[PDB]
């Protein structure tokens, strides 16, 4: 379905957003291990499950690094 | 040694976004060239420090469009170092101008008449660092006669040996053939072997 | 022929640009960030001798150093390595240390060895103890 | 600075007087008479997240001159 994986995308743009703010290098860099947890959650075997912030918080223990 | 880069390097070195950088050293060319117009900046001394920082800003990232008068005037003096600066001066900054490359080549011919290998050398290192028509038209002949077998030292021949080289690569119709090959071919059975590696290239 | 040599850093500032062809004003600044793309990628498990466009390039990593030879393509792979080596070794042989720092703060005295070592496009001389020897014999005098 | 002007006068009768006209002067200084001055200007932006420090900023004052009398 080619609309599901653009609204999936951007479903995981505004869940990063949420987490540690705007996309940037750094973030990414500081953020490995929270990065590898949010794909392994929000997505298994290619079907991209529930993203509901209230419903990724239980299933997501990692803090993202913030640098302003 | 020199103190003023130490300290205008380090300034500069430790600065904020691009905004700083560009303050301070637009405020440094606006000092060199209040020190350049008029005063008493007849030392050489001076005139080597502000070539100096003139030539790592022009290597920063920035341009440079002045400084070169005042600059190529280093060339006409004894202190090797004045040379030096002058010769690497003129060599990472190039511009085409009548006057300007009229009298580069007149402080290089100057030069060339001389008998210690570091002036020899140091011209020898300007010409083919660059490389350029007016250089090969007033120094075609001259090379080859340093080349010759004359009494000239090992570093000065390894020197005039690439030089030729450099000058066949950029202007091959200005290159003669007399009667010096058969000095060139057996300089390649010279002793030291620097001079061999040079031989050998050309 | 060596084409041009280039001492850069692990950010990307050009610590010593020496170019032996006339360049463009835009094209040296784009060989330098490609080169810098090319090598910065690559690490110890690699083959030093990687082409690009119709040249290829001899890219040595010292400390936080990428010394970088570009040759023809004709041109010996090897010899041009160890020529990199030399000079790396001439280098530290007469700061007594190599580093970022020296090279900034004496680029003049970085300019001349590497006139003095690699002229018009090929390897001028090939000895440490020979250059250091003529190099102080022309410091002393001033 | 100084300047020293000698004017002939023609022989006339009376009621010139010159009308004493004030002196006008034209310049521009780079400053601001009114003393306003910049403090800082800092620019964030949360989307692209870029640092404010990397905008490059040129501020620079021009202060023209109106009608600049002095009586004489």
């Amino acid at each position: 379905n080619a609309a599901m994986v653009f609204e999936f995308l951007y479903k995981m743009c505004d869940v990063m957003a949420a987490y540690f703010g705007k996309i940037s290098e750094e973030n990414i860099k500081n953020n490995f291990v929270l990065i590898y947890e949010l794909l392994d959650e929000i997505l298994d075997f290619g079907y991209p499950q529930n993203s509901e912030t209230g419903a990724l918080k239980t299933f997501i223990t990692q803090q993202g690094i913030k640098s302003q | 040694g020199m103190r003023g880069l130490a300290v205008f390097i380090s300034d500069i070195r430790n600065c904020k976004s691009k905004e700083a950088e560009i303050k301070r050293i637009n405020k440094e060319l606006a000092n060199i060239r209040s020190k350049f117009k008029g005063d008493k900046a007849l030392d050489g001394y001076s005139k080597k420090k502000y070539v100096c920082k003139l030539l790592f800003i022009f290597l920063l990232g920035h341009d440079i469009d002045f400084g070169h008068m005042e600059a190529v005037n280093l060339l006409s003096s004894n202190r090797y170092t004045e040379k030096q600066i002058g010769y690497l001066f003129i060599s990472v900054l190039v511009n085409s101008n009548s006057e300007l490359i009229r009298l580069i080549n007149n402080a290089i011919k100057n030069d060339l008449a001389s008998r210690n290998p570091t002036f020899m050398g140091l011209a020898l290192h300007c010409i083919a660092n660059v490389g350029s028509r007016e250089m090969a038209e007033a120094f075609a002949g001259e090379i080859p006669k340093i080349l010759v077998a004359g009494d000239t030292m090992d570093s000065v021949k390894q020197s005039a040996a690439l030089c030729l080289l450099r000058l066949y690569r950029t202007s091959p119709d200005l290159v003669p053939m007399g009667d010096w090959t058969s000095r060139v071919v057996h300089l390649l059975n010279d002793q030291h072997l620097g001079v061999v590696t040079a031989a050998t290239s050309l | 022929m060596i084409r041009f040599i280039l001492i850069q850093n692990r950010a990307g500032k050009t610590r010593l640009a020496k170019w032996y062809m006339q360049f463009d004003d835009d094209e040296k600044q784009k060989l330098i960030e490609e080169v810098h793309a090319v090598v910065t990628v690559r690490d110890a498990k690699h083959t030093n001798f990687v082409e690009f466009r119709n040249f290829k390039i001899i890219y040595r990593r010292y400390a936080g150093l990428y010394f970088c030879i570009c040759v023809d393509v004709n041109d010996n792979n090897l010899a041009y390595l160890e020529a990199i080596h030399n000079f790396v070794e001439v280098l530290n042989e007469y700061f007594h240390n190599v580093c970022e720092l020296d090279l900034v703060f004496n680029f003049y005295k970085v300019y001349t060895v590497v006139d003095e070592m690699f002229l018009a496009g090929e390897i001028r001389e090939t000895s440490q103890t020979k250059v250091l020897k003529q190099l102080l014999m022309l410091q002393s005098l001033e | 600075s100084q300047i020293s002007a000698e004017i002939e006068l023609l022989p006339t009768n009376d009621k010139k007087k010159w009308a004493r006209p004030p002196i006008s002067m034209n310049f521009e200084v780079p400053f601001a008479p009114s003393g306003l001055k910049v403090r800082y200007l800092k620019v964030f932006e949360p989307k692209l997240n870029y640092s404010d420090h990397d905008v490059i900023k040129w501020v620079r004052y021009i202060g023209r001159s109106g009608i600049y009398e002095t009586r004489c």
